[PDB]
RNA sequence: UCGAUGUCGGCUCGUCGCAUCCUGGGGCUGAAGAAGGUCCCAAGGGUUGGGCUGUUCGCCCAUUAAAGCGGCACGCGAGCU
RNA sequence: CCGCUGAAAGCAUCUAAGCGGGAAGCCCGCCCCAAGAUGAGGCCUCCCACGGCGUCAAGCCGGUAAGGACCCGGGAAGACC
């Protein structure tokens, strides 16, 4: 998923990072690409 | 009963150099110098006190981030927009007012708070074409 | 900045011998110019043009001979051009040249108390039906109690016309300096007789 | 670093040598020393308003003065039929893909150095504007549009 | 509020919200391309003509890029029907 | 939404210092009104005594000009103005 309310850590790389805010994960595959909005 | 009352007093014109001042924080000092709070002569009903010239406008430097947070909204203009402006284009098209809202808040709303407004004259500075005279109250 | 002062004087169709291209025909005369409202006193770097001469002594104090072909000033009266900048006197019509687009400015065809159905293109009413008063009426304007009021950019019933109106991109198709005219396709606004002035474009 | 030349001012050090001169601002915190080419660069308050500043100017005064001892050489790779990078002048056209072949002017202080069809690089008295400018140009084309269109600098194809 | 707040719908005029139906961006996609799906930004502009019903709403017809969901006293009768 | 540089955390990360792209969206650009913008602007031009009543060119009038009205002929201006 991309926007969800709650945001996981499904893998082991998904890092947890944060940019202005939002807390995002970026992963190395594009489907874990949280936003948390 | 007694009586206390000031007369009309030549006015006092007051530079402000403002480079470093935040807004607010420096026009509560200009709306208490604007009107007489400074002076023991002060009934509130003469609009005594100074003529502050506040200059030297943008680099009014604000506080944590306001860059394209605080929001002038100010003019309803009238059927569709609250028309709505950022502090960067405040400070980028006519910065020159940023002061002037700043203390159209803190002076009061009748007739002598229009009246004290119109002796505030914000420009930006310096070289405010306007002065030699200038108890520069710092 | 390309700019002129004229008249409209009528529409003709011309024939740009494929195409009946249905001109204008205005008269953008030599128009002397009389102030050129320099940037470093005013901030326009504008020109105030002219128009017709002949004004037997009805010159009062704008008499204002300080231009060396100041021509004594129209009751064709003075208008600007707001970034012009000439090179020689009395601007004619060679500035412009057949193929450029202008913005023709002027004064429209005033209608009065053109209410609306006529202004604004309401759709009026029933012509049956039903009730018969409010045929040409602009029915409701507004809401109930919230707001409470008629916003203030309503459109209704006022004065329509005689505003200052501007069509955009209009081609200069011919000029003819021998009597100095300008013709553009299309619609200029105004009687045909009204003063209109004819400026560069906006397309860039 | 030897042959760098490296000034301090509080807004800004200031680092030089054999390409060029480089203006890097700071945070004027600590009032911070050179003692020569690489540096200890100074924090003794362990909030993370400074703790973290220190570091990156550690890293950026590394970067500027590598700048000016060449550090330039990011690459562009080409991949698929032949998506051809040729310069002309100093700003570069490349034809991926589209009605309007890509010239693509330099900021100033920046080179696209053009080896073949199949490779550019870009190099220029810097990190950040080089960085930007390869990126620019890689966001001509985004590569991995199910695979071997696009430009690439050394990443990595998978379906 | 019953010493009255006229009441459904349509017409007319609108105006606003965004929780968007297009249009502009974008992310993923079980995204070859074309499509599309879903989600994020995004009201600036739109948002058709009909048949039936008093109908809002629906069912269709022919389109459309889309034929938005609402609010505004289920907007609007000192404007009308 | 994607970046570049890069620490906090020797690796990376669009971010905390910075800086870039980027939406019909926002501001300005385009068109129109607009100095009643008491913040009442600017520019060009034209006209300029004191004779008269004081704690004085006197705050009040009478003759002044530059001009403006009144009126009349009108008008693709317009209900009147
Ligand atoms: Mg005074
Ligand atoms: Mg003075
Ligand atoms: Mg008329
Ligand atoms: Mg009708
Ligand atoms: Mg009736
Ligand atoms: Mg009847
Ligand atoms: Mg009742
Ligand atoms: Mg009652
Ligand atoms: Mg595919
Ligand atoms: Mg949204
Ligand atoms: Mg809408
Ligand atoms: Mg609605
Ligand atoms: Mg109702
Ligand atoms: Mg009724
Ligand atoms: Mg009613
Ligand atoms: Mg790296
Ligand atoms: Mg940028
Ligand atoms: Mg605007
Ligand atoms: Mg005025
Ligand atoms: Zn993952």
């Amino acid at each position: 998923m991309k926007v969800r309310a709650s945001v996981k850590r499904i893998c082991d790389k998904c890092k947890v990072i944060r940019r202005h805010g939002r807390v995002y994960v970026i992963c190395e595959n594009p489907k874990h690409k949280q936003r948390q909005g | 009963m007694k009586t206390y009352v000031p007369k009309q007093v030549e006015p006092r014109w007051v530079l402000i150099d403002a480079e470093g001042k935040t807004l607010g924080r420096l026009a509560t000092k200009i709306a208490t110098l604007l009107r007489g709070k400074h002076r023991p002569d002060w009934t509130p009903n003469v609009a005594m006190g100074d003529f502050v010239v506040v200059v030297n406008a943008d680099k009014i430097r604000v506080t944590g981030k306001k860059l394209e947070q605080k929001i002038y909204t100010r003019y309803s203009g009238y059927p569709g927009g609250l028309k709505k402006i950022p502090l960067e284009k405040m400070l980028a098209t006519h910065p020159e007012r940023v002061l002037e809202h700043a203390v159209k808040g803190m002076l009061p709303k009748g007739p002598l708070g229009r009246r004290l407004f119109k002796r505030l004259k914000v420009y930006a500075g310096p070289d405010h074409p306007h002065q030699a005279q200038r108890p520069e109250k710092l | 900045m390309k700019g002129i002062l004229g008249v409209k004087v009528g529409m003709t169709r011309i024939f740009r011998d494929d195409r009946a291209v249905p001109v204008t025909v205005i008269l953008a005369g030599p128009c002397p110019v009389v102030q050129r409202r320099t940037p470093e006193k005013d901030g326009y770097t504008a020109v105030q043009l002219g128009f017709l001469p002949q004004n037997p002594k009805r010159v009062n104090r704008p008499l204002k001979g300080h231009f060396a072909k100041a021509g004594v000033e129209p009751v064709r009266i003075l208008r600007e051009i707001r970034d012009f900048n000439p090179e020689g006197d009395t601007v004619t019509v060679e500035i412009f040249k057949p193929g450029e687009r202008v913005d023709v400015t002027g004064t429209s065809k005033g209608r009065g108390f053109a209410g609306v159905m006529k202004r604004w293109n309401f759709a009026g009413g029933p012509d049956s039906h039903g009730a018969h008063k409010i045929h040409r009426h602009p029915g409701s304007i507004g809401n109930r109690k919230t707001p409470g009021r008629v916003y203030k950019g309503k459109k209704m019933a006022g004065h329509y016309g005689a505003e200052r109106v501007t069509v955009m991109n209009l081609e200069v198709v011919d000029v003819i300096p021998e009597e100095n005219l300008l013709l553009v396709k299309g619609a200029v606004p105004g009687p045909n007789g009204g003063l209109v002035i004819v400026r560069e474009t906006k397309k860039a | 670093p030897k042959g760098v030349s490296v000034e301090v001012a509080p807004g800004r050090v200031k680092v030089k040598g054999p390409k060029g001169e480089l203006e890097v601002p700071v945070s004027p915190e600590m009032r911070v020393v050179v003692e020569e080419g690489v540096v200890r660069v100074e924090r003794p308050s362990d909030e993370r308003r400074h703790k973290s500043l220190h570091g990156l100017t550690r890293t950026l005064i590394a970067n500027a003065v590598k700048g000016v001892s060449e550090g330039y050489s990011k690459e562009l790779l080409i991949k698929g039929i032949g998506y051809r990078a040729r310069l002309v002048g100093r700003a570069l056209e490349l034809t991926v893909g589209f009605s309007h072949p890509v010239v693509v002017e330099p900021p100033e202080g920046i080179t696209f150095e053009v080896p073949e069809p199949t490779r550019v690089r870009v190099s220029g008295i810097d990190k950040q504007k080089v960085g930007q400018v390869a990126a620019n140009i890689r966001a001509i084309r985004k590569p991995s549009a199910y695979h071997e269109k696009g430009i690439y600098y050394a990443g990595e194809p998978v379906r």
